[PDB]
Protein backbone atom coordinates (compact mmCIF):
# COMPACT_ATOMS: atom_id res chain seq x y z
CA UNK A 1 0.00 0.00 0.00
CA UNK A 2 1.16 3.30 -0.99
CA UNK A 3 0.45 7.16 -0.81
CA UNK A 4 0.26 8.30 -4.34
CA UNK A 5 -1.97 9.21 -7.86
CA UNK A 6 -1.48 6.22 -9.03
CA UNK A 7 -4.73 5.44 -11.04
CA UNK A 8 -4.32 3.36 -14.12
CA UNK A 9 -0.81 4.25 -15.52
CA UNK A 10 0.38 3.13 -13.50
CA UNK A 11 -1.29 0.30 -12.11
CA UNK A 12 -1.17 -0.79 -16.12
CA UNK A 13 2.93 -0.83 -16.27
CA UNK A 14 3.28 -2.24 -13.25
CA UNK A 15 1.05 -5.61 -13.67
CA UNK A 16 3.01 -5.69 -17.04
CA UNK A 17 5.99 -5.35 -15.61
CA UNK A 18 5.24 -8.03 -13.13
CA UNK A 19 3.19 -10.73 -15.34
CA UNK A 20 5.46 -10.90 -18.42
CA UNK A 21 1.55 -10.41 -20.17
CA UNK A 22 0.51 -13.97 -19.53
CA UNK A 23 -3.10 -14.77 -18.21
CA UNK A 24 -3.88 -11.51 -16.31
CA UNK A 25 -6.80 -9.57 -16.81
CA UNK A 26 -7.72 -5.47 -17.41
CA UNK A 27 -8.11 -5.61 -21.34
CA UNK A 28 -10.51 -2.95 -21.87
CA UNK A 29 -13.70 -3.96 -24.01
CA UNK A 30 -16.20 -1.36 -25.28
CA UNK B 1 -9.37 -12.42 -11.27
CA UNK B 2 -8.86 -9.78 -8.50
CA UNK B 3 -10.00 -6.29 -7.60
CA UNK B 4 -8.44 -3.17 -6.29
CA UNK B 5 -7.43 -0.46 -9.06
CA UNK B 6 -6.97 3.18 -8.81
CA UNK B 7 -6.94 3.50 -5.28
CA UNK B 8 -10.57 2.14 -4.48
CA UNK B 9 -9.46 -0.12 -1.92
CA UNK B 10 -5.81 -0.66 -0.72
CA UNK B 11 -4.31 0.93 -3.62
CA UNK B 12 -1.38 -1.95 -3.16
CA UNK B 13 1.39 -2.62 -5.70
CA UNK B 14 2.04 -6.25 -3.81
CA UNK B 15 -1.37 -6.52 -4.96
CA UNK B 16 -0.55 -6.17 -8.32
CA UNK B 17 1.94 -8.72 -8.09
CA UNK B 18 -0.71 -11.27 -7.17
CA UNK B 19 -1.67 -10.88 -11.30
CA UNK B 20 1.46 -13.56 -12.02
CA UNK B 21 2.76 -14.66 -8.62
Amino acid sequence: FVNQHLCGSHLVEALYLVCGERGFFYTPKT
Amino acid sequence: GIVEQCCTSICSLYQLENYCN
